[PDB]
């Protein structure tokens, strides 16, 4: 149940001369099992969710998930 | 990324044609100009760090928005701000000595709406600094160089505008 | 503060806090009034400290006020002076808060590329910083001096 | 006459051992190993730029599975083109991790 | 990792009694001598800077080690050996706080002694800089708190050599 | 890494010296040869494929070693042997194009012949086969680039026993 | 060296030495030679650049030579100099080598680290580098000069 | 001392120690055991003061260490270094005595003729007990350094 | 054990064919030199205690070493030292003689890093005190039999770090 | 000392202490007093024994302190006395232990070829013992004298 | 090995210093309890056989390690399992007349744990045996004798562990 996802990464830790652009505005396809860790990690690093979709699977299917 | 060079034979190649003598022609042309290209991208990477301070002081400092509460004020907020100063530079030298405004384009302009109005950057007042970075690089290059430098600027003006 | 801290590293185990980061907390709680009290003759003698300390870094270094230097000039000497304000300011803050974060936060991650596009030297920003911590002492009681002192130490640190 | 002497300058940053060649081979290849900057780091900057993203999906193969996996698959058994162009996959650490 | 209060519980805990007398007595006793630590840990982490540098001018300064090919020739192995003597430095007063040697052994020391023989570092001139940081910072803490700190160089010395 | 200029410029760093005559004589041999060493490295990198399939039938083929029971035997085990030999030529055109075997040591002879043992691969069929790869190779490139060639062919040949 | 970066970057992605590298090296062998020249005069006038750039460096840093500065005294000034001598090698070395790989790994990874340990100030070692890169220049053709200044501009650069 | 201070302050009157007297001699011999640490601190540093006060001493009065200055060579900076030394170590003997009589008796009574008549400039003098006094509290903690540096601040009195 | 002659021999023999030209030209050379080598044998035997005399002298005397509790104080362990400084000695004019390490690696180094390691003795110090040794013999000897001394010398030191 | 000698004798023969080594590690326990008491006495007048029993041997043996001789100058004949001072350390170790196993191993293993690679004569380093031995029979009674006195006559008779 | 007189000495030497007043008094106090040590190690010697009876008896009989399967079985593991008590019991009045744990650790527990775990022993039952020697011990030779017993007796226990 991959959940397509559009956050923001903001970091106050450092000041980047290389590119920050491709980290810092993205959006991604996360499955349901990671999508937990993956939103309280990004929640933790303080970035905005913009945008949350289920790209794949259905809004609630009791079995035959993907 | 592409250049001069790249974006001619990419036409060709879209036309499925070897290189025509006009083909050669632009080539010939791009050649002519790379001459100048090269030391005026010389120029402005020995005086990059007194480009970007001119152009802040002139129109960013000594303003509410570097005072508090106008997003510049903080010490991050201002090392970020110099920092996109100099990364809108560094590519505009790169598209300047390609002749291209490829690069720009797409590892630039793509997005930057995006995060900065989300962020609350004010794009009016980057295009105004990037607008005095223009002047001040066309004075240290000089004025043939400043026109082929000021329409990359122009062109990042307009994708953040 | 270190309030934030302990939730910061309990949430990062998943834990509820554990009877020693409830105890810190409880520690600081009680150590707010004498933080107050430093921060608030911090404030009440803001304007004392900023000034003669300003004074004993231009004849520190004099060439920051002489032709030349960066700050050369009423305006420009000014404009430097508020900055020694600033962070005066900010030094109160962190020290009602217990820990540097606030500190770092305003005004530190990249002091160096601020001030050297500015045309700034770090480290004649590192004396005037100095000049307000002996200043600040004097106003300070001895056991309270050293709390204050130990911000003033790493912004100087961070200076470099 | 000229007095003709070194300048103490020499005398303190000359080093006096007649070193050679086991202590130069020695001595010259102290220390970590030259491996931390003779290396090279892979990164998806754009993913518009085909050549790199080609060089970063086969470096991916190199860390992981610790060569090249020409050998040892039946087939090409990976999509990469999620990763390529695309978002299901732009996290490397998606990447990586689906490898 | 491991305290003083932390190893005489973990004994009780071993032998699976409730903390006996004894055991209290020598908890009672790093109790006692608690802020005397707390003072040398204050002393030397204000020094930490001052003492790696007279150590390293003692010791390791104008030498084949630090000319070339010696080691602590180039900057980066300059860089590597002071950071070295600050984590000693770090540690050993972890060490001293903590009241227990097990901090040293457990991080300091595990297999230091391979990574040494790897590198190239010579081993020797290592433990006679540590000795030096042992002098200078048994003269700033304090007699009765330099003893607590040299024995903790002197154990890292031990697992060096 | 490794090459001819970078050892002689380490050799003098050891021993403390600017760049004597002796090592500016064995830069301007690496020089005077250096041209003749990138069109031999064109060359292979051209025909790389086809030296691994001379060499391989040449050696390894219509051979125990390729029948049942002969560890090359198996399509995996003639892949990843077909691989080594890619492997062995990629890297002694990089150490022809230095000028020093430091590449082979560093990333090749290390700990190849280990790894062979406990694989059951013949180290002297390795060998063989390396040598024919080297009489191929010299065939294309020419005797005086074959020559360079052979004296890091060779040297893996030695380290493999 | 150029050699050794190309490859080692077609090592990472192995890839045999693409024509593209492949001229590169190429055009470094062409003028070996003339770079070979302009590290030999500096060589051969080792003592008379470090010399007078001393005198340059100290000359416009007297607080350096002066009592309480870091080179005070016959052998402490004699250790600044040979601090100068090394640059000077490491730029030799680079010139030769035609990149800045052989400079920054000898002498520039971690130089504020040591220079900050011994108490040294890294812009007056910065400044007496420049000092040498203006004698260099004086003992080379134009061309020559400029090729190297540009190594003597890169250790410059990371002093700041 | 301060058994002294009250043995003559009580034979002037003839009168026995009053219990005022006697309770000044119980704390003090109550606290003698920090006072012989403060004190032992400072001289088993003995070296680290002297050699940073002086650095700090010649940076701020540079006239004295110049050429044509009292303080000129190596020769006789050993001299004025000594005397930085006499007074740590009388300071060392003011602290364990507990009084400032030790370092009065020993070196200031009379210092403005002494030094007077060997030309030295006693303001100068002034500012390497000072810097002293800060070195010190650097290697001492800050309730020990208090004490301490009562006795440095009467040396500097004396001498302005 | 090897020998020159015998390392010559024993390639030829791996190879499978009777002595080439190549070889008997290595032979001869070494012939050629056969007589220098006997010489400085001859007169570093002479010298053998100077040569340690000397060595100790000038770097492990007048320090910590060898004064109480250093590995060199306690007379026995001095006679221990200065007896495995004419090992070294004595193994290098051997290995002189022969113009092959083989036997400083057969004999003088296997294990003497392990034996050093327990017993307590500075590695580095040893390194210092054959070095010393180094210089002493190169001077006796001559530059040209002292770059032969030289070499086998820096292998030993070489094993023990 | 007598314990462990018995310890280690009674070890390789797998033999709990036989009676006849109880008595004799009783006898040396009942006499570690006065045992004590000798080697107290030495040590409190450490240095004169070493420096008149030098005196002693210089003036037997001028040759040592010679030009030329090996204890020539002034640190020379200072390591000269050192050793004098190690061996009479070691005869007071030997005296508290009540064997001559800690002189033995610490000091008379290899003694000649030490001295040989140190070029210093083996007799006169005897002789400076045999002082050192009056001497300090001088400063003993003649009962305590004797039981210290078969020390040194061991540590000579090595020496010879 | 060593006893409390050598140690002493020992450590005073490896500080090249005199005996002090301290070291002294170390050797007086063992002076003064050497005539109990040599009572003790007499009562000991004389019921050395006894003690091992009583103590086998009182743990290590009539339970699961002596029934068959507990590896104390067998008539060859019971006189191993009895002759490693009278040396730990000989080892201990070694140590007791001492004065030092020198001994047991330098004879008894170095490797001890490493075999006992090879060979299937029972560390825990071990300990339980040597500690009811200690109470019977002890018992023999008196209150103030068994303490010093004890300290070396628990030394080997914690050995063991
Ligand atoms: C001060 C002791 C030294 C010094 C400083 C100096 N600073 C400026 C200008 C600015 N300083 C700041 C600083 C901050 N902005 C922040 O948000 C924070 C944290 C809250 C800080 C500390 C800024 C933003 C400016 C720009 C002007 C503005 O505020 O808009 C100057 C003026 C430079 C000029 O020529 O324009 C000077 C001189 N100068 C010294 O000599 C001291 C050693
Ligand atoms: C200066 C003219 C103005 C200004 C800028 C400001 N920008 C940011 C943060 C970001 N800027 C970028 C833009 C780029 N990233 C890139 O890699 C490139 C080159 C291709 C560009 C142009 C991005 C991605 C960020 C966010 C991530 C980051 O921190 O780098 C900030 C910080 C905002 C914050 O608080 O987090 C600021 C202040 N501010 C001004 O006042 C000027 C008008
Ligand atoms: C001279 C321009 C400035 C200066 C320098 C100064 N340096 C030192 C001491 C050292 N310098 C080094 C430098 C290097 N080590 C390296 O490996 C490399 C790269 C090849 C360099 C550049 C080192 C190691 C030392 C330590 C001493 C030693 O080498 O043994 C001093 C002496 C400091 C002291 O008091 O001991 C000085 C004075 N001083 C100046 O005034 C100039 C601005
Ligand atoms: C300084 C006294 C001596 C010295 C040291 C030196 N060390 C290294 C490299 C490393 N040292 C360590 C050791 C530690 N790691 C730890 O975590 C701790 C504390 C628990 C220690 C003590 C490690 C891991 C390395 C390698 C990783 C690294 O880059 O640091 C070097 C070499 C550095 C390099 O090659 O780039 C040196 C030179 N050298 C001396 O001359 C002194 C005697
Ligand atoms: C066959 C239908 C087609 C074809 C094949 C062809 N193959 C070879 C040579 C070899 N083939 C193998 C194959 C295998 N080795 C294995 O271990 C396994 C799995 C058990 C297989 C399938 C090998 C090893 C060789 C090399 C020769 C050898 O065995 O030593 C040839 C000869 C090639 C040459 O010129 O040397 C040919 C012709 N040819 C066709 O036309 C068919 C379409
Ligand atoms: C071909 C001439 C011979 C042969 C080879 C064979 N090799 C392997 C397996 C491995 N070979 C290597 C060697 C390298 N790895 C490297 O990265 C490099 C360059 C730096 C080399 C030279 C390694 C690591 C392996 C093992 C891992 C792997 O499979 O890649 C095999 C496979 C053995 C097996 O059964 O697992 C074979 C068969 N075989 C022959 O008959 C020839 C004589
Ligand atoms: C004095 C009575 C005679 C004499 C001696 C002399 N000795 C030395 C130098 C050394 N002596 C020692 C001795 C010892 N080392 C030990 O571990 C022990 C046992 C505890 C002893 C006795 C050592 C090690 C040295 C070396 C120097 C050092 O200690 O660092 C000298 C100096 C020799 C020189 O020229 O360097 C001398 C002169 N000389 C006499 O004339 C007396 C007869
Ligand atoms: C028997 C005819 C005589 C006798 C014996 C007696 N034995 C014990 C105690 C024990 N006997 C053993 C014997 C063995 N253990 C073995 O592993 C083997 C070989 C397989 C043998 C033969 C053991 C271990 C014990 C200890 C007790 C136990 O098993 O835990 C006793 C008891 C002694 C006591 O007082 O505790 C006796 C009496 N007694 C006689 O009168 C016969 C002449
Ligand atoms: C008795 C309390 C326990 C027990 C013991 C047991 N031990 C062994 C075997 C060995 N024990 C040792 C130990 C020592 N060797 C020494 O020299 C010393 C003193 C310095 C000690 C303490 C060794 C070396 C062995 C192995 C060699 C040997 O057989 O002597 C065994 C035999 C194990 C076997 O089957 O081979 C046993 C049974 N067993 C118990 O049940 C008690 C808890």
């Amino acid at each position: 149940r991959m959940f397509k996802i559009t956050a923001c990464v903001p970091s106050q830790t450092r000041i980047r001369t290389q590119r920050e652009l491709q980290n810092t505005y993205f959006t991604k396809l996360v499955p349901y099992e990671n999508w937990f860790r993956e939103q309280q990690r990004i929640q933790k690093m303080g970035g905005k969710i913009v945008k949350v979709e289920l790209f794949t699977g259905k809004p609630g299917v009791n079995t035959g998930l993907a | 990324m592409q250049d001069a060079i790249t974006a001619v034979i990419n036409a060709s190649d879209v036309q499925g044609k070897y290189l025509d003598t006009a083909a050669m022609e632009k080539l010939k042309a791009y050649f002519a100009t790379g001459e100048l290209r090269v030391r005026a991208a010389s120029v402005i990477s020995a005086n990059a760090a007194n480009i970007v301070k001119e152009a802040v002081a002139k129109s960013l400092l000594y303003s509410d928005i570097t005072r508090p509460g106008g997003n510049m004020y903080t010490t991050r907020r201002y090392a970020a701000c110099i920092r996109d100063l100099d990364y809108y530079l560094r590519y505009a030298t790169y598209a300047m000595l390609a002749g291209d405004p490829s690069i720009l384009d797409e590892r630039v302009l793509n997005g930057l709406k995006e995060t900065y109005n989300s962020l609350g950057v004010p794009i009016a007042a980057t295009v105004q600094a990037i607008q005095a970075m223009k002047e001040v690089t066309a004075s240290l290059v000089g004025a043939d160089a400043g026109k082929e430098m000021g329409i990359y600027f122009d062109y990042i003006c307009s994708g953040l505008s | 503060s270190v309030v934030t801290k302990s939730i910061v590293n309990a949430d990062a185990e998943a834990r509820y806090l554990s009877p020693g980061e409830l105890d810190r907390i409880k520690n600081f709680v009680s150590t707010g009034e004498r933080r107050l009290r430093i921060a608030q003759t911090l404030t009440e003698n803001r304007e004392r400290i900023v000034k003669q300390a300003g004074d004993q870094l231009f004849q520190k270094r004099p060439d920051v006020v002489s032709p030349g230097g960066n700050a050369y000039g009423e305006e420009m000497t000014a404009t430097c002076l508020r900055d020694l304000d600033y962070y005066l300011r900010l030094v109160t803050y962190g020290i009602v808060a217990g820990d540097v974060t606030p500190i770092e936060e305003i005004g530190l991650v990249g002091v160096r590329e601020m001030y050297n596009s500015l045309g700034t030297p770090i480290p004649a920003v590192a004396e005037g910083i100095r000049a307000m911590k002996n200043v600040a002492c004097s106003l300070l009681s001895a056991e309270d001096a050293a709390e204050a002192g130990s911000y003033f130490d790493f912004v100087i640190g961070a200076m470099q | 006459p000229e007095k003709e002497e070194t300048p103490r300058f020499v005398e303190l940053g000359a080093v006096t051992e007649l070193r050679t060649e086991p202590a130069i081979q020695f001595r010259a290849n102290q220390g970590v190993s030259k491996r931390r900057e003779q290396t090279k780091v892979f990164k998806l900057t754009d993913l518009n730029d085909k050549q790199n993203l080609q060089l970063v999906i086969q470096a991916a193969y190199r860390q992981v599975f610790e060569r090249d996996v020409a050998p040892y698959i039946v087939r090409d058994e990976f999509t990469a083109l999620e990763s390529k162009l695309s978002n299901g996959e732009i996290t490397l650490k998606e990447f990586i991790e689906a490898l």
